[PDB]
């Protein structure tokens, strides 16, 4: 929303670590959001920029920022297979059970995309295996519908 | 031959007359256009898919069409864009020389066979196959000044009452409407829809039923019952014609017997076919017509015809309607033609003055005055026969030939005058002896000059097409000039020249001329004395020559190249780029600000600003716009400060301020298709099904590396668009099935409302037009609106979208590119200063060799040619050099003497480089064609000097030095005469400012600088060349 | 099929004609639209 806010959103999305570093030194708003409500952390989480994720969290980024449809950076990291970002976010307080407006959780998303390691990390951190989205579905329902036998075992 | 015509002056007049008549005819019938066709033929396929995103367009239309572009002849390459405005354009580009009509019909026929593979809604919109052009003759704007008409009202007016008459106007090849004719607009209200358990599906169904043409039959049709007295057609349902009729369309009958009409769930009005562009002219709603010249037409006639048509439409205009002319090439083109005629006439007047000054009789002065126009007229005839037009290139081709034509006239006449004064030979016998001295050389000269210019006709691609125009024009003129010198001029000399007593050089004349004669007779002696000393010291002049050659090499390497110079064409452009995702309203505020600046801080210069919001070149969408600026007439813009380049710089300077928008102004290129020299055009290609995201990463990787080589590469950048947030909505199939809601109903409800839907056609005051349904704006603006749309289940219950869908934000591409049928990303850039484009390209290839597995690349556009029709320039000059040498060798019956003429080349080139370098010019085509003519002329001077010297040696048994001194003594006057005339004649071009001055400066400065050094250097060096070459061999 | 002259003319004939512009060597064009829904447009070109 500011000159530096805008640049920070851009730099985080592009994975320009040096630019981000300089922007952090200059006070660029870690809480800048674009129209859809994405923070630099959302952007970094989506595009898989690990170092930028860590730098943002050291500079007071809201690990549980949500967009206009209620989705968090952990949602994005879990959906797009970014294992180590997922670990970092959870280390830093990410709500493992956050529900977006559809009642969808990070577990649902990792399951849907067959990201096994991420699923296990999430469970490790207290992911509610019985959580249901707006349609009453759980991550287990998702896995049998997808025919992912392995993930379905993990979720016994 | 000259002897033949010397005794047959009347036969020579006959030939002259036939040539003048042919030429006059040609000048009446020749087409006129700013530029001839130059870009290779290209065909564009264009399609719309209303409401569709780039990927939907790409995967259901673009890929399907591309996969059918087989079995078409002479295809060089194909590229395409698929974008989130619901649009696709595929461009197929053909080999130079391909018949454009055949290319187009072959593409159109392959498309025809693919149509059944395309989505219904795309088959229904239709897919246009057109020939690509970027040049308009003019743009006619239509505005309303009394605030009574929207741009949509205006566009419909233009479509109904102007376009077709313009299209039928003489010389117009094509007309493009800026806007659409009306569409019947149905703006749905989901609240009413639900109030009555209806959906857009029912709206669509009702319109299809109640707005239709229905076949019936005949009364007493064959075969009839015999005795039938009457046969008549039966007319049943015909299409609706008014908003009122559509409002009354019946949607439903309630139990209480109440009727639900379409007007009860929608707003109904005539509107635009689409709403992506907002066009304003000085802040007033605008539409218009883009008009193109038909093949072979005359630009000036057509422009006057178009205005005549517009004039007779005026009386019928509604209040407030007014025609404006933001763009018209015709006035610029008129000036070029006037400026060229002026140049040719002044040249003839200068030749007249110089002839008189040196020769001091009006009879001698008459001969070139007759011969040159005969050559010119004839050149028109040959150009017409070759299918050429009068255009910017062919017109300068002629002025570039002025020296050569003037020289032929001057040479023949001057030489006869010299022979008479030196021998007191009567005019007829003098003319015989004189032609005897020069005719062989004139023929040799014609061969040599052909060897110099013809090869230029053989370059490939676009540049070749430009060079071709000069090549054939100059070669034709030169050939006619030699023919006239062998046929007409000798007969004129023999019949019009009065005798001169042996020894009379007018030194005894009284007043100014006796003085000039005395002055010049003794300057010639100083001249010869000087050559004498030079010829005792040849060693050091060889040293000075190598220094000249070296300075030439040096200057040449550092002179930046370009194509054609920019002109103050009376218009220029300003781009407006807001951040991705910016809305139409945001863009409009910037355009308004831009417009305000021009009409405010440039009020003295600017006539109008045509602000087009929603239009881009490398992207469309609500975040892009263009401000097309039209300037007041050149005469009211005196001074470099009030010219396009200056205005442009100030404009951009001022807009660097503007917050979140890239805004800048730039002049127009002489010909868009050439891009920039230094410029390259690169394609990165997904060769292995990597997908959009990996292609993007590869692209970024390549862009970061490029940026590490500022020494070689500059402004290396994507030509397309970055990904942006998009709203992903998932239909839950299970929930829809459980609720008894069909996917078709769900999908047309969403698409119709949020994307709009072309239902069918209606008839508006006699013209067929489209009917569109879409949600009224306020119900398709935000994610929360999605849940206010209901769909009817099988059991009659109305179900909100929120019950069976879920949504999330993600990123996607608003514009997907393909090259040769594979996913691609275009990258533009240019060589850094002092670097060749070849060097820049070599590096790009190097950088590209290091990219992730499965990523390839290719060169397109101007770079595609470079990598081809740019590996010829040295093979062609080599042939030229060899043929010239061969002609010379036959002329002189010697393998060595030709060297003494060829050494002359650098002498003119050094002066042309010096002038261009000093004037801050570039090595462009005008410069280059000028080098050739400058070289041509100096070569001609040297050829005659050497011929005379050699002949004196062969025939009068004269010493090497003696012969050289006498030859150069005889050649001095005619050489000076020509240089004076030609130099004075090109001077106006050099200092010219204003319209067309760019081209004028480019032609003039190189020529004047080359002629200076060639003239001054040659008269001292060719005697050195001759003497040293002879001694050596 | 089934359309009268006027309907054929407004929906077909005029639509095609307004696109028959700027063709090379065109001398004239004539057409008719009839009650059997049939349309014929004839374009005649310069000799040669
Ligand atoms: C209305 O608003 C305008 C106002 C002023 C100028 C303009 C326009 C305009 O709409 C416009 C165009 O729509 C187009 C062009 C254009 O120059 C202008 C204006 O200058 C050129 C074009 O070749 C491209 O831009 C493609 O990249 C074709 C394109 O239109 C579409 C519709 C064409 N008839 C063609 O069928 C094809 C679909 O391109
Ligand atoms: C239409 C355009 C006319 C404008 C030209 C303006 C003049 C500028 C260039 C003139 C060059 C002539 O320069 C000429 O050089 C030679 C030697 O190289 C001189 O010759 C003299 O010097 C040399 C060497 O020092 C001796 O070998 C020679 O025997 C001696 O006579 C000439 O006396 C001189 O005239
Ligand atoms: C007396 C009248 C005047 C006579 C003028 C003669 C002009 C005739 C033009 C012929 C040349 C056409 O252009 C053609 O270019 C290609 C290269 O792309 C050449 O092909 C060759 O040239 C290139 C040089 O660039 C070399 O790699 C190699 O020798 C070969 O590829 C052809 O040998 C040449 O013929
Ligand atoms: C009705 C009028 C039709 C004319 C259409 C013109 C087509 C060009 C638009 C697309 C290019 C967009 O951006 C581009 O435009 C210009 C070329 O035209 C470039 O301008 C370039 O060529 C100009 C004209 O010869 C020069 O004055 C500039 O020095 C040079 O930079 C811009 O540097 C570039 O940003
Ligand atoms: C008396 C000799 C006449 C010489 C004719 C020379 C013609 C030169 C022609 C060059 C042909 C390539
Ligand atoms: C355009 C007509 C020019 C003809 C001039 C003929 C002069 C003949 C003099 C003998
Ligand atoms: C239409 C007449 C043009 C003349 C240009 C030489």
């Amino acid at each position: 929303g500011s000159d530096l806010g805008k640049k920070l959103l851009e730099a985080a999305r592009a994975g320009r670590d040096d630019e981000v570093r300089i922007l952090m030194a200059n006070g660029a708003d870690v809480n800048a959001a674009d129209v859809v409500g994405w923070t630099p952390l959302h952007l970094a989480a989506y595009w898989g920029h690990l170092e930028i994720v860590e730098v943002l969290l050291k500079n007071g980024a809201d690990v549980n920022a949500y967009d206009t449809l209620g989705s968090t950076p952990l949602h994005l990291a879990a959906h797009f297979g970014h294992l180590e970002i997922v670990e970092v976010l959870l280390k830093n307080g990410a709500d493992v059970n956050a529900k977006d407006d559809n009642g969808i959780t990070p577990l649902h998303l990792a399951a849907n995309r067959g990201h096994l390691e991420i699923v296990e990390v999430l469970l490790k951190y207290g992911a509610d295996v019985n959580a249901q989205d707006k349609f009453g579905k759980t991550a287990f329902d998702i896995s049998i519908n997808n025919g992912n036998e392995d993930l379905a075992e993990i979720l016994q | 031959m000259p002897n033949f015509f010397i005794d047959r002056p009347i036969f020579a007049w006959v030939i002259a007359i036939i040539i003048m008549l042919a030429g006059g005819l040609a000048i009446l019938k020749l087409p006129v256009a700013q530029y001839p066709t130059i870009a290779p033929p290209a065909v564009t396929i264009s399609a719309s898919y209303p409401g569709a995103d780039a990927k939907t367009v790409q995967d259901t239309v673009t890929q399907v069409i591309e996969q059918n572009m087989n079995g078409i002849d002479n295809l060089m390459y194909m590229s395409s864009n698929s974008d989130s405005t619901g649009t696709v354009q595929i461009t197929l580009t053909f080999e130079s020389g391909t018949d454009a009509d055949i290319a187009q019909v072959q593409v159109q026929n392959k498309l025809q066979l693919a149509m059944p593979l395309l989505p219904q809604e795309v088959q229904q919109q239709g897919v246009s196959v057109e020939k690509s052009s970027s040049s308009f003759l003019m743009v006619v704007g239509v505005i309303n000044t009394d605030g009574t008409m929207t741009q949509e009202d205006i566009s419909d007016y233009v479509a109904a009452n102007m376009k077709d008459a313009i299209s039928r106007t003489s010389g117009v090849g094509d007309v493009q409407l800026f806007g659409s004719q009306y569409a019947m607009r149905i703006w749905m209200n989901p609240n009413e829809l639900n109030k009555f358990q209806l959906t857009p599906v029912d709206v669509i169904t009702a319109i299809k039923a109640q707005n239709a043409q229905v076949a019936a039959g005949q009364l007493g049709g064959t075969p009839p019952v015999k005795g039938q007295q009457l046969n008549a057609s039966i007319i049943a349902q015909t299409r609706l014609t008014s908003t009122e009729e559509f409002g009354k369309i019946l949607l439903k009958v309630n139990q209480d017997g109440s009727r639900v009409l379409l007007r009860d769930v929608a707003k109904i009005e005539l509107g635009g076919e689409n709403y992506d562009i907002i066009a304003e002219f000085n802040g007033q709603p605008a539409s218009g017509l883009g008009i193109k010249l038909a093949t072979g037409a005359n630009a000036l006639d057509t422009a006057a015809a178009i205005r005549a048509e517009l004039a007779k439409m005026e009386p019928f205009f509604p209040s407030g309607l007014k025609i404006v002319y933001p763009y018209d090439t015709t006035p610029f083109v008129k000036i070029s033609i006037h400026e060229v005629v002026k140049t040719l006439v002044e040249a003839i007047i200068l030749v007249f003055l110089v002839m008189y000054l040196f020769l001091q009789n009006f009879r001698a002065t008459l001969i070139p005055t007759i011969a040159v126009p005969v050559v010119l007229l004839g050149t028109f005839a040959v150009l017409a026969a070759f299918g050429f037009s009068i255009n910017t290139l062919t017109m300068f081709g002629m002025v570039l030939a002025i020296g050569l034509l003037v020289d032929d006239a001057i040479v023949v006449v001057e030489n006869v005058e010299r022979v008479m004064a030196e021998e007191g030979l009567p005019p007829k016998e003098a003319t015989r002896k004189s032609m005897g001295q020069i005719q062989g050389a004139l023929v040799g000269i014609a061969m040599v000059l052909s060897a110099v210019f013809v090869p230029m006709a053989f370059f490939g691609g676009s540049t070749g097409a430009i060079y071709r125009q000069f090549s054939i024009t100059i070669v034709s003129a030169m050939a006619l000039s030699v023919l006239v010198a062998l046929i007409l001029t000798p007969a004129l000399c023999a019949t019009m020249l009065k005798p001169i007593a042996k020894g009379d050089h007018g030194e005894g004349k009284k007043g100014f001329f006796g003085w000039f004669n005395r002055m010049f007779e003794k300057s010639t002696h100083h001249y010869t004395d000087s050559v004498g000393g030079i010829l005792r010291s040849t060693g050091r002049y060889l040293v000075l020559y190598l220094i000249i050659v070296v300075g030439m090499a040096y200057l040449f390497v550092r002179l930046p190249s370009s194509f054609l110079p920019d002109e103050d064409q009376g218009v220029f452009m300003t781009m407006v780029q807001l951040p991705a995702g910016a809305t139409q309203e945001r863009t409009q505020k910037v355009l308004n600000e831009v417009t305000h600046y021009y009409l405010t801080k440039e009020k003295n210069n600017v006539e109008s600003v045509f602000a087009v919001n929603g239009f881009g070149f490398a992207g469309r969408g609500q975040n892009t716009g263009i401000a097309f600026v039209s300037l007041k007439d050149w005469a009211d813009r005196p001074g470099e400060e009030n010219k396009v380049e200056a205005i442009t710089m100030r404009a951009t300077r001022a807009f660097s301020q503007i917050k979140d928008a890239m805004v800048f102004a730039f002049n127009l290129p002489a010909i868009v298709e050439l891009g920039t020299a230094t410029g390259f055009d690169f394609e990165l290609i997904d060769q292995a099904g990597l997908g959009h995201e990996k292609l993007t990463q590869a692209r970024n990787q390549l862009l970061a590396e490029a940026a590490k080589h500022p020494d070689m590469l500059t402004s290396v950048r994507p030509n397309g668009l970055e990904d942006t947030p998009q709203f992903k909505i998932d239909i839950d199939q299970e929930k829809a099935q459980a609720l008894g809601v069909s996917i078709n109903d769900i999908n047309t409800t969403l698409g119709a409302a949020w994307g709009g839907s072309y239902v069918n056609d209606f008839i508006d005051r006699g013209r067929v037009k489209k009917v569109y349904v879409m949600s009224e704006a306020k119900y398709r603006m935000l994610p929360d609106d999605i849940g206010d749309w209901y769909v009817r289940a099988a059991d009659g219950q109305m179900v909100p979208f929120s019950a069976f869908s879920s949504s999330r934000w993600e990123y996607g591409s608003p514009r997907l590119e393909r090259y040769n049928g594979l996913p691609s990303m275009e990258i533009l850039g240019q060589a850094a200063p002092g670097k060749s484009t070849g060097e820049a390209m070599e590096l790009m290839e190097q950088l590209a060799s290091k990219l992730p597995t499965g990523v390839g690349y290719d060169w397109t556009g101007m770079s595609y040619q470079e990598r081809l029709s740019g590996n010829q320039a040295p093979s062609l000059y080599a042939i030229s050099l060899i043929v010239v040498f061969l002609c010379l060798a036959a002329l002189y019956e010697s393998w060595s003497i030709p060297f003494s003429v060829m050494l002359v080349v650098p002498l003119g080139v050094i002066g042309a480089l010096l002038a261009a370098t000093f004037r801050g010019l570039t090595n462009d085509v005008y410069f280059q064609v000028g080098l050739l003519t400058t070289i041509g002329l100096s070569a001609k001077n040297a050829i005659l000097i050497v011929e005379f010297a050699k002949d004196l040696m062969d025939k009068e048994g004269k010493g090497l030095i003696e012969a050289t001194l006498d030859a150069v003594r005889m050649r001095l006057r005619p050489i000076l005469m020509t240089s004076l005339a030609f130099i004075l004649g090109v001077m106006p071009l050099v200092i010219s400012t204003g319209a067309g001055s760019g081209a004028q400066n480019a032609v003039g400065t190189g020529v004047m600088g080359g002629m200076v050094t060639a003239t001054v250097l040659a008269i001292f060096f060719v005697p050195v060349f001759f003497v040293v070459v002879r001694r050596r061999f």
